[PDB]
Formats: C-alpha cells, sequence, structure tokens
RNA sequence: UCUCGCCCGAAGCGUUUACUUUGAAAAAAUUAGAGUGUUCAAAGCAGGCCCGAGCCGCCUGGAUACCGCAGCUAGGAAUAAUGGAAUAGGACCGCGGUUCUAUUUUGUUGGUUUUCGGAACUGAGGCCAUGAUUAAGAGGGACGGCCGGGGGCAUUCGUAUUG
RNA sequence: UACCUGGUUGAUCCUGCCAGUAGCAUAUGCUUGUCUCAAAGAUUAAGCCAUGCAUGUCUAAGUACGCACGGCCGGUACAGUGAAACUGCGAAUGGCUCAUUAAAUCAGUUAUGGUUCCUUUGGUCGACUUGGAUAACUGUGGUAAUUCUAGAGCUAAUACAUGCCGACGGGCGCUGACCCCCUUCGCGGGGGGGAUGCGUGCAUUUAUCAGAUCAAAACCAACCCGGGCUUUGGUGACUCUAGAUAACCUCGGGCCGAUCGCACGCCCCCCGUGGCGGCGACGACCCAUUCGAACGUCUGCCCUAUCAACUUUCGAUGGUAGUCGCCGUGCCUACCAUGGUGACCACGGGUGACGGGGAAUCAGGGUUCGAUUCCGGAGAGGGAGCCUGAGAAACGGCUACCACAUC
RNA sequence: CGGAUCCGUAACUUCGGGAUAAGGAUUGGCUCUAAGGGCUGGCAGCCGACUUAGAACUGGUGCGGACCAGGGGAAUCCGA
RNA sequence: CCUGGGCAGGGCGAAGCCAGAGGAAACUCUGGUGGAGGUCCGUAGCGGUCCUGACGUGCAAAUCGGUCGUCCGACCUGGG
C-alpha cells in the first residue's frame, strides 16, 4: 500500500491538502530491495502494462566495460565501496546506480595479453607463468603491428592504474539500476573520476 | 472513469452524423481504426442512415457480414468500422463508388465515381522515420506504414496509394500554388490554392489559402489536404468546387431552384 | 571546481591523450547543446567551469510549451530564483481592472551571472524539475537600473 | 544586408506590456434564427416532385449568430507607465597589436605556415548641430521686512477672597 | 411590456420601511370533459432492506467416445444437431447518488522529446508432430444447509511444458598456417594476397567512436590513371531516429506455428509413400495509428479578520546522488543550504458547495439556482489492504476491523 | 512518580510566576563516525583533555539495574 | 554591645552588555552574555510536623529511628 501520490502533501505555501482518494492503483510503490553480493537470485515484477521486471535480490556475476580502450569482459563482483549517497549502504553492501564495485582483474588479463602483449602485474618475478606468454613466437606483420600498439599508441594505464592491476582489484562505476534490469551493469573509473573516488575513499580510510 | 469509454450518446454524438433526438439514446460509437471519432463515419451510418438502405441497423449488422460491404479492396465484418476522408466505397455488384469528401457545409458528401478513378486513391503522409537496418518507412494519416517509400516525400504531402497492389505513386510537395482542401476546424470541406504558409517556433504555422471568384481563408497544418496540382485536382469533387459562397447566395439558389 | 559526490554529464573525459606526456586544456571536452528558439547560447556555457544537471544548455531539459517572463525577487534559494509575474484581470460587472500576481519559482542556470534583483526575465515551460520549479530562465534582459555608477567603498 | 534565389522573397525580430480590429480555437444539447401545413402550435428534422402501377427514378435541408475572462497569430500607434547619453563605460564607419576555431584548395594520405569567415581583449584620432524639454495659479527648499493670546522655561506686577 | 399603488399628520412635502403586483418552483385546498408531450424519494435519512431480476457468450474455422437425436452404412480414426465442461474475451461499460472535495475537481488553451496502452488497421514475422497433468463422465460420500468440496479410473486442445529441419553459407571484426614483388652478403625495411578457429539477425543492459553549408596556396615523406576523384533522415531544438565497436541477454528464462476450416484440381516421376497450395479466425518480439488513462503549463471559485502571520522532528523550500513507480518529480532515503507563501487577504474555519454547458428573471448593467437526462470527478454503510487483468485499490470481486443483520 | 536527555505544558495572575504543571519516548554492554584545541616554518608539520551528537551489532524488554530520590490534579476557609 | 569562626552541589534566570531581523517613524522581536534574590530541591548546622512509633522503675528527672521545615541568611555559634 505503498503510495507515491503528492495529493496528501502540503501547497506552496504549507496548508494541509483536504484529502479525498483512496491511494489508487495507477500510483503503485513496491518496497525497496536491497542487492546483496550474494549468488545470482532474481525474482519477477508484474509492471501495468503487460512488462515483465526483473528484481534482483543478490547478485554474483556482472557486466563492466573498459573505458579507454573499449573492451568489456564478464566480470565477478567482490565488495561494495563508497555509495555516496547513503554510506549506511556501503556496510548493507546494497547496489544501486551510482555505486562502486572492485573488479577483478583476472578476465581483463586475458585481453590485455591478446593485444597489448608484455603484459604487467606479474609480480616482477619474469619466470613464471608460462602462460602462452612467449609460445606463438609472433611470426607475421602483425608483430609490427602489435609493436604499433604497444610502443607508438604506448599503451599507457600510468601510475594509478598500475597500482591497481599490481593490487588486483579495479575500481568500477555502475551504470545501471540493479533493481530494475536486474544487471550490475557497470563501467571503469578513469582519470579524473578514478583520482576522486580514490582521494574521497582514502580520506575515509583515513580520517 | 476506469478503462476506455465504450458507449457513446446521442446528444454527444457530433454534429457532422446527422443523428436525430427521438429515434435512440445512444449513438453508433465507431470501433478503433486508422481514424480518430471527430473525423470519422461508421458504416450503419452510411448504410441506414444516409443512403436509405435499410431501415434499421440490424439488417446492416446482417449483410456487412454477409460479405457484401468491403472498404478499400476488402470486407469489413464490423458494422460499426470507422472509415474517414478520401476512402473508397465499393459493393460489388453495380456502380456504386462513393468517395468521402466534404460538403461545403461539413457533412461526408457522397461522389459516386467511375471503376477507373475508383481503382485508385489518394493519402496524406503524416510523418516519415527510418527503422530495423536503417529502411525508411512512412506513417500514412489511414494508419499506412509502408516502407521504401522515396526519398523525396516530405512529411506534409500526398500521395497517389493503389488499393490493389499497396504501392505509392506520383508524389507532390506541400508547396505555393497547389490546390488543397480543409479537412478539420470550423472550415472544413474548404478548397482552396494555398498562398502562403507562416512558419512559427511555437509548434504550430498557419496557412493563408485563396480560391476562385476572390475569397481567402486561413487555417492550421493540421486540417490541411493537398488535392491539387496547379489548379488541377487528381480527383473529381461533387457541386462545383465545393466552395462556400454566403447564406444568402445560398438563399438566392434555393429561390432559383 | 566540484563540492558534490559526482559531476559528469555525457562526455567521456580521457581521450589517452598520454602519448608524449602533457597537461594541457582540460575546459575542451564540454557538452555545448542549442536550445533553438531563435535565442542565443550565452559564451558563459561556452567557457564556463560549472556542472549542471537542470541546465538547459547543458543538461537534457527541453524546453517546449509555452514562453513567459517576469521579474526576480530573491537570490536565497540555491541556483533557482523566484519571480514575480505582475497583471491585470477584466472583470464584467465592474467594468475595470485589479492587480493579481503569482509567485512562481524558477530555474536559474549558474551560467546567467549580473542576475540583479529588479530585471526583467525570460523564463520557459519544461519538464516539472521539482515539487514547485517548473519553468526555466531562458533569457536575461533589463540591467536592472542603471550599472555605470558605483558608490563608497 | 544582397550572405541567402534596379526590385521582390527570405532572414536579422521586437524593450515589454496594457487597449483595440481581423484570423484560427473548442462539444454536442440549450438560446436567437433559415427552410419545412407535426391538422395550427409546443414540437421534430423533415420532405418536395413526375409517373392512369410500367422513371426497376430525381432534387434539397438537417445552416448561420453568440461562445465573457485566459492563451496563439496578423495590423493600428491616439491615451495610459516603462528603455536610452551626465562621472559618458554613448551608435556608425576603416585602419594597430594579442589569442582561438572549423573546412575549400595545392591529383590522394601524414607534418609546418599564410590569406580567409567569426568570436574575445587592448591602444590612438576623426565623424554626432557630440548628449540634459522650460520650470505647472503642482510640490519641496533658501532669502528678509513682518506677523500673531502658536508652544516651552525663568522672572515681575495687579486688585479681590480668607486668616 | 425601461410602469407602480395604499399606510405616520388637523392638513401638505420628504427620507424611510411595511403591505398589495407579476413570473419563477416545492407542497397543499377545491374542481376536472378531450388530446399531444411530459418531471417524478434532491432537500429530512450517502438511513435500513424481505422478495424477483439486472452478464453472459460457439463459428464450415481451438477441445465432442455425453449416456440425447439421426446419417444409411459399408467399414480405412474423424462428417450433421449436439446438453455439459477445458480455453479466450467481457463483467474496469452501463445504470444510481452527490456524502466528502474551495486553484481541489472542473472550464478555456497548450504537451509527454517525461509514459503505458487491450482491440482494430499497416510493416515485421528468414520434425511425418514430443511429455506429464486435468475438467465434463462413471461409481462413491459427508453435515442442517452455501455457486461446499476431497478421495478411485480415464480422456482431450490455442491447458502447461519440451523441442527440430530448411539454407546457401554470403559479408565483417580479431587471431591465423601459407604465399608474391623490390632492395640488402644477411639482418631488416616497403607494398599486395590468404586456408583453419572464435563471434552473427530484432529486443533487453552497458560503455565507446564517426557523423551537413564556405573558397586559395607555398615546402618535406609515401602512391592511382591518362597536370588531374567519392557524402543516412527529421524537429524550433536532443542524451531523436539510424550505423559501427566488445560483452551480458537474467530458470519466476522475449520472438523466430509441435493450430483449425473451405472448395479441390495439377505436375516431375520408379510406387507417391513428394511437390505445385489459393483463401480465411488466433496473437507473436517490436514500431506507428486508433480508444482511453496519467501527472503537467497560463487564467478563472461562495462567505468569514470575533481566522494575521502560516509551513518546517512524521520535507517546509532548494541542491547533490540513490530507491520505488510506466515516466519527470522531496514520492521516499542520506548529506548540505535555510528556505517557501502572505494585507494584491497567505494560513485556518463554515457552506443547507459536486465543477460546467445551462435555468429563472424581459431597457442596459445585474441577482439567484444548476442534485438531476450531456462532459468530467467522487463513492458503493465507514475506511484499510490485495489476486486476476492491458485497464480496479473494482465492491451484482476477495481478506481483516467497527456498526448493522439472516439460518 | 522519583536521576538525566528530547518533545509538550492548562485554569488564574500583582505578568514576576504557577512549573520539575500535568502527559509521552529513551536509558545496558561493545564497536565506530563527526565536531569542539595547543605549539613551530614563509598553507604545511608535531603534541594531548573530556564533552556532545549520530549510526551499527548484541544480551531472556534488560538497562537511575545497588545507592542517590518530587505522587499528581480539582477546590473551600485562614494567614499575603 | 564588642570580638572571632562557619555554611557541599544543582534548578529558576533580574538589571546592564553584544549581535541580528522587521518598520516610514515611534518602536518591536530573536539568539547569546551576565549572575540578581529576606528565590526552589538538598548536605553539614539549627529546630522538631507526624508515626500520638521505641522506650516510658528507659541511655536520658525529655532521649532515640524513620518521616521532616529551613539552609546567604529576620542564619548558626564560641569568649568578654
Ligand atoms: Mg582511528
Ligand atoms: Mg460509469
Ligand atoms: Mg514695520
Ligand atoms: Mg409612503
Ligand atoms: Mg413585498
Ligand atoms: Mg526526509
Ligand atoms: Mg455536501
Ligand atoms: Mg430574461
Ligand atoms: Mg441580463
Ligand atoms: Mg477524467
Ligand atoms: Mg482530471
Ligand atoms: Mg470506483
Ligand atoms: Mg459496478
Ligand atoms: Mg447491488
Ligand atoms: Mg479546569
Ligand atoms: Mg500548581
Ligand atoms: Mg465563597
Ligand atoms: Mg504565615
Ligand atoms: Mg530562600
Ligand atoms: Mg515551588
Ligand atoms: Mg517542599
Ligand atoms: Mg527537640
Ligand atoms: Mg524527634
Ligand atoms: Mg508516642
Ligand atoms: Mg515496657
Ligand atoms: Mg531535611
Ligand atoms: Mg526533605
Ligand atoms: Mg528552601
Amino acid at each position: 500500500g505503498i503510495s507515491r501520490d503528492n495529493w496528501h502533501k502540503r501547497r506552496k505555501t504549507g496548508g494541509k491538502r483536504k484529502p479525498y482518494h483512496k491511494k489508487r492503483k495507477y500510483e503503485l510503490g513496491r518496497p525497496a530491495a536491497n542487492t546483496k553480493i550474494g549468488p545470482r537470485r532474481i525474482h519477477t515484477v508484474r509492471v501495468r502494462g503487460g512488462n515483465k521486471k526483473y528484481r534482483a535480490l543478490r547478485l554474483d556475476v556482472g557486466n563492466f566495460s573498459w573505458g579507454s580502450e573499449c573492451c568489456t569482459r564478464k566480470t565477478r563482483i567482490i565488495d561494495v565501496v563508497y555509495n555516496a549517497s547513503n554510506n549506511e549502504l556501503v556496510r548493507t553492501k546494497t547496489l544501486v546506480k551510482n555505486c562502486i564495485v572492485l573488479i577483478d582483474s583476472t578476465p581483463y588479463r586475458q585481453w590485455y595479453e591478446s593485444h597489448y602483449a608484455l603484459p604487467l602485474g606479474r609480480k616482477k618475478g619474469a619466470k613464471l607463468t608460462p602462460e602462452e606468454e612467449e609460445i606463438l613466437n609472433k611470426k607475421r606483420s602483425k608483430k609490427i603491428q602489435k609493436k604499433y600498439d604497444e610502443r607508438k599508441k604506448n599503451a599507457k594505464i600510468s601510475s594509478l592504474l598500475e597500482e591497481q592491476f599490481q593490487q588486483g582489484k579495479l575500481l568500477a562505476c555502475i551504470a545501471s539500476r540493479p533493481g530494475q534490469c536486474g544487471r550490475a551493469d557497470g563501467y571503469v573509473l578513469e582519470g579524473k573520476e578514478l583520482e576522486f573516488y580514490l582521494r574521497k575513499i582514502k580520506a575515509r580510510k583515513g580520517k | 472513469a476506469r478503462g476506455p469509454k465504450k458507449h457513446l450518446k446521442r446528444v454527444a454524438a457530433p454534429k457532422h452524423w446527422m443523428l436525430d433526438k427521438l429515434t435512440g439514446v445512444f449513438a453508433p460509437r465507431p470501433s478503433t481504426g486508422p481514424h480518430k471519432l471527430r473525423e470519422c463515419l461508421p458504416l450503419i451510418v452510411f448504410l441506414r442512415n444516409r443512403l436509405k438502405y435499410a431501415l434499421t441497423g440490424d439488417e446492416v449488422k446482417k449483410i456487412c457480414m454477409q460479405r457484401f460491404i468491403k472498404i478499400d479492396g476488402k470486407v469489413r465484418v464490423d458494422v460499426t468500422y470507422p472509415a474517414g476522408f478520401m476512402d473508397v466505397i465499393s459493393i460489388e455488384k453495380t456502380g456504386e463508388h462513393f468517395r468521402l469528401v466534404y460538403d461545403t457545409k461539413g457533412r461526408f458528401a457522397v461522389h459516386r465515381i467511375t471503376v477507373e478513378e475508383a481503382k485508385y486513391k489518394l493519402c496524406k503522409v503524416r510523418k516519415i522515420t527510418v527503422g530495423v537496418k536503417g529502411i525508411p518507412h512512412l506513417v500514412t494519416h489511414d494508419a499506412r506504414t509502408i516502407r521504401y517509400p522515396d526519398p523525396v516525400i516530405k512529411v506534409n504531402d500526398t500521395v497517389q496509394i493503389d488499393l490493389g497492389t499497396g504501392k505509392i505513386i506520383n508524389f507532390i510537395k506541400f508547396d505555393t500554388g497547389n490546390l488543397c482542401m480543409v479537412i478539420g476546424g470550423a472550415n472544413l470541406g474548404r478548397v482552396g490554392v494555398i498562398t502562403n504558409r507562416e512558419r512559427h517556433p511555437g509548434s504550430f504555422d498557419v496557412v493563408h489559402v485563396k480560391d476562385a471568384n476572390g475569397n481567402s481563408f486561413a487555417t492550421r497544418l493540421s486540417n490541411i489536404f493537398v488535392i491539387g496540382n496547379g489548379n488541377k485536382p487528381w480527383i473529381s469533387l461533387p457541386r462545383g468546387k465545393g466552395i462556400r459562397l454566403t447564406v444568402a447566395e445560398e438563399r438566392d439558389k434555393r429561390l432559383a431552384t | 571546481t566540484e563540492r558534490a559526490y559526482q559531476k559528469q554529464p555525457t562526455i567521456f573525459q580521457n581521450k589517452k591523450r598520454v602519448l608524449l606526456g602533457e597537461t594541457g586544456k582540460e575546459k575542451l571536452p564540454r557538452y555545448y547543446k542549442n536550445i533553438g528558439l531563435g535565442f542565443k547560447t550565452p559564451k558563459e556555457a561556452i567557457e564556463g567551469t560549472y556542472i549542471d544537471k537542470k541546465c538547459p544548455f547543458t543538461g537534457n531539459v527541453s524546453i517546449r510549451g509555452r514562453i513567459l517572463s517576469g521579474v526576480v525577487t530573491k537570490m536565497k534559494m540555491q541556483r533557482t530564483i523566484v519571480i514575480r509575474r505582475d497583471y491585470l484581470h477584466y472583470i464584467r460587472k465592474y467594468n475595470r481592472f485589479e492587480k493579481r500576481h503569482k509567485n512562481m519559482s524558477v530555474h536559474l542556470s549558474p551560467c546567467f551571472r549580473d542576475v540583479q534583483i529588479g530585471d526583467i526575465v525570460t523564463v520557459g515551460e519544461c519538464r516539472p524539475l521539482s515539487k514547485t520549479v517548473r519553468f526555466n530562465v531562458l533569457k536575461v534582459t533589463k540591467a536592472a537600473g542603471t550599472k555605470k555608477q558605483f558608490q563608497k567603498f
């Protein structure tokens, strides 16, 4: 019986409006679903007009888009930090439209190896992971093309994203509503937004 | 109320249906079709009230499912199927090809045309868009959505349509010097050459039109139907040019008898 | 600068400019929208600094419907001001008029500086921004007196 | 203004109303009102004709007027208030310097520069008949010869009453 | 019909009210021959209801082994009428009343680019038939009875599900074995082809890229021809529509016929055991129109100051993000600012106040009603919550409370 | 009832009061968060006190846990 | 009369002072600050309302236990 109506409100001045409706059907209100970080669990909601709404009660997998290089892979959701609207929902770990998700940087490493060779995040050992790092041997002139992609374009993912990849986590902003479409779809924080949310999380951990 | 309306009152009926006060309580409400309720004419009104074919409406309801009356090629099973301006009504046995043109009084005037012109039909473009795989779609005011129309069609045009094939032909642009016919408002049924359009940024523009023997009027873009091409109407219109002279000239006509 | 949690309307920030290494100007990636209607976009929306979701030149606020005019009365409300529309009312019985006015809150975009009290401002209808704000500041016309003179201190 | 195809169209466009005259504007019923012998009329939108049934037929009506106030468009400039130039930070014309952006062309692609179209700022002079309607038997203020039991403070005189 | 008359005084003139005058609409007294129309439980009691009805529906075209009737009728399932039940649509319309409601509903005018939309009308719709279950039916029961129902057997489809062939494989993105030419001792450099493998179409959810008004050269490095060539649409406007890029496509799972009827002919051919299949009822992913809803924008409402400041901890005003909702919204949440309205009557009260088109009243200007047949709103004793469904907080739908009230 | 915190407080009146009027909610433990300061250099860096507010978790509704400690209201007579 | 000694903490918040707001003026309103009083709860101190409690040949020829009134003063008290 949740009513999002405006006829029970006050006027421009603040005069109490006289009630005469009975909270009709075309002004529905459904209770909130705090989207946890458990397994994938989505229920259905009937919509006025015969449509279907996918209510995500808790989610595990997610979809996130890298910003600059225009790539997108699947990503397991790890942790919820800095809601920036309600800090209680950080501890509640509720997925909303504008929130920050820790991307596991492992599904981006295969694409970064396959297109942007001589990768990073390999613990400065240079002995481990016989991945096919140097097995394919880069026979034809696509080796020179990858040299253009690696040195002429120069592939700079400099010190902020460097330290994030060397810590094995990535800071992502959600760009979709989890309670509406059932998808925790988002993008990767880059540059000015990256240093801004990094400063906010660093201040939250410091003071 | 709740949901859509379903009845219609004779008192709340529109004026251009020629309904009575003593006959019945409920008016024939037309079904959902290509035309709105204010610019339509039911088949039960067309066959019962106007042409005097059946006295009751039950006879019309019987014959429309006895599969005689067809609109634009296909047979209508509904007794209250809505029609509109510039439609072809033919029933299958004699020469009866009624064109729904507008009278000078604003009423649906019958016009028995020959078969060679009854094969063809004009229609006004409502809007134009693009869709799946980048193809052009055209929406007609007669609820006709056609793909790959032409690239040289402005939104406010009148294109000839073939009822046998569903193909458009012989478009004409909205230009000064075209013969148009006003379909809506207080000056409907007015046939005149387009004289001057005036644009306004407030989502509505005005058009001043002129016609023969020194007369001029003005209307809005949502009520204009182009009918001609340089003082040459593609469809022959009954009772002269459809000109409203004067109520006193109508009295002089009735005295001349 | 910014003093909120996030301000980024539509434009993607990084053009991956790190190819030689340089700071450069960062005010070039700015969204620029023309409202049409024969009204000129001010240069504050061109070379400004602000980020406004409800600006008609920056946000997705479409301008439609009616165009009215009023006079600016107050400033104390944040990023939106209150206008006054003085008008007369024809009365059939007594056969003369009377003064009536209805104050409305209107969204003042931060690009319009020199918004001093007493100037004739133009407003336009938009989508409902908030509970009382429905119009949008569209053109500031009057200088609200003589700006040439100056006072002591 | 001829950039848009010696004139026109288009576009710069109103400083913003009040007031007026057209035009669209809406929904019928109702009101005024056209026509019609419902036996007149209240009504209603009907009916009128030719034909000895044999023309497997015609013609016409179901209009118009009003619809305050509110909103839109096109003229009018009389009355009623508002904008200009006073510490000039005034309007035009063509020249100095600083700075930015987009696309036409060097047969095509990549790099540098100029002219060009425009925006912003600064410096110097000319061009304006270079800029203030005169002062209401309106009002405010100043002057100076008065005016009056106007008001406040202090002082003096007068007879009478009582003791 | 632009209309007065009598009444204060011994008499006259004046202000002044009272009373006669005429409609209008409620009741009532008396009387009443014809005929055409015609309002009618509004005023008090939106108080209570016995009884009887007001919502059902089948086509040649979804499902016929009904025990009912008959076709001639022999047998290779099935033809005809067909009660009843499974299925779909409608019962969110109509009718009734005006109890609440004072910029609230409404009325004039504008728009959803900020939404949904049954049903019709158009575009789109690129394995010789698969599995459980069940109603009607038959037996079998319960209590005093309801539109009460479980238990045993079986049966059907447009019930609910599972799920296939075609169709050549085109083109593109990324890897990619291999291969051609020139130069160089080689290394290397430059230009041009290319077998495998992974992704494809429309919608859903992201992020990114390129996208229209305008005309002259001067230098350096690469290449086509005989000094010289390359481009989606609309609005007043877009974060509009449409392309391309990488991936998700959600088990409560978007679509890409595991339908039915008609009249029936023809052909390649080795039998047809295969095609040539024409018309017509169902929505099916989406896009428009049509019917309708919704919050919106400007203007307009009776009386009252013995109603002068009102709103703000249970948002009052605004901003920043988020939740919910179909969408824009203090509709809700966290933080921040202290705002917003008013003597041009704010706020609070009363209305024997539903708002209008209209009705009565005959100079003009006005005054009083409008519950009532047409539009819109509200409600089904009060008031709250909800299933189904596109559309309801429905009441001739359901659940709980109060007041009634039946067996 | 009794302490403390946050709302709200009538009749009357000498306008000071009545008033801790009356009447409601919370009170424990353990974690955090925010705010309130000092001293040095031409905004940055070092050093400490007990207060307030908000939030989460949890204990058998238990929290002034002992002790500390106003029952209240309507009136009449008399004396300020 | 002279001469000395003493009176824990809290509540109410007077004059004066500061800042802000309304108004044309007269003037009004709001938040602090201040610490006033034969002022309120209350300890020590001083008296003794009630239980007519305990004793009542008692501890005492007038005392004790609760419940008390007042406690910055018209306050209590030593010595001369
Ligand atoms: Mg710490
Ligand atoms: Mg109804
Ligand atoms: Mg003298
Ligand atoms: Mg008299
Ligand atoms: Mg009288
Ligand atoms: Mg809140
Ligand atoms: Mg009422
Ligand atoms: Mg009259
Ligand atoms: Mg009148
Ligand atoms: Mg409605
Ligand atoms: Mg409404
Ligand atoms: Mg209802
Ligand atoms: Mg009903
Ligand atoms: Mg009933
Ligand atoms: Mg009392
Ligand atoms: Mg007391
Ligand atoms: Mg007494
Ligand atoms: Mg005493
Ligand atoms: Mg005292
Ligand atoms: Mg006391
Ligand atoms: Mg006491
Ligand atoms: Mg004693
Ligand atoms: Mg004692
Ligand atoms: Mg005793
Ligand atoms: Mg004893
Ligand atoms: Mg005591
Ligand atoms: Mg005591
Ligand atoms: Mg005391």
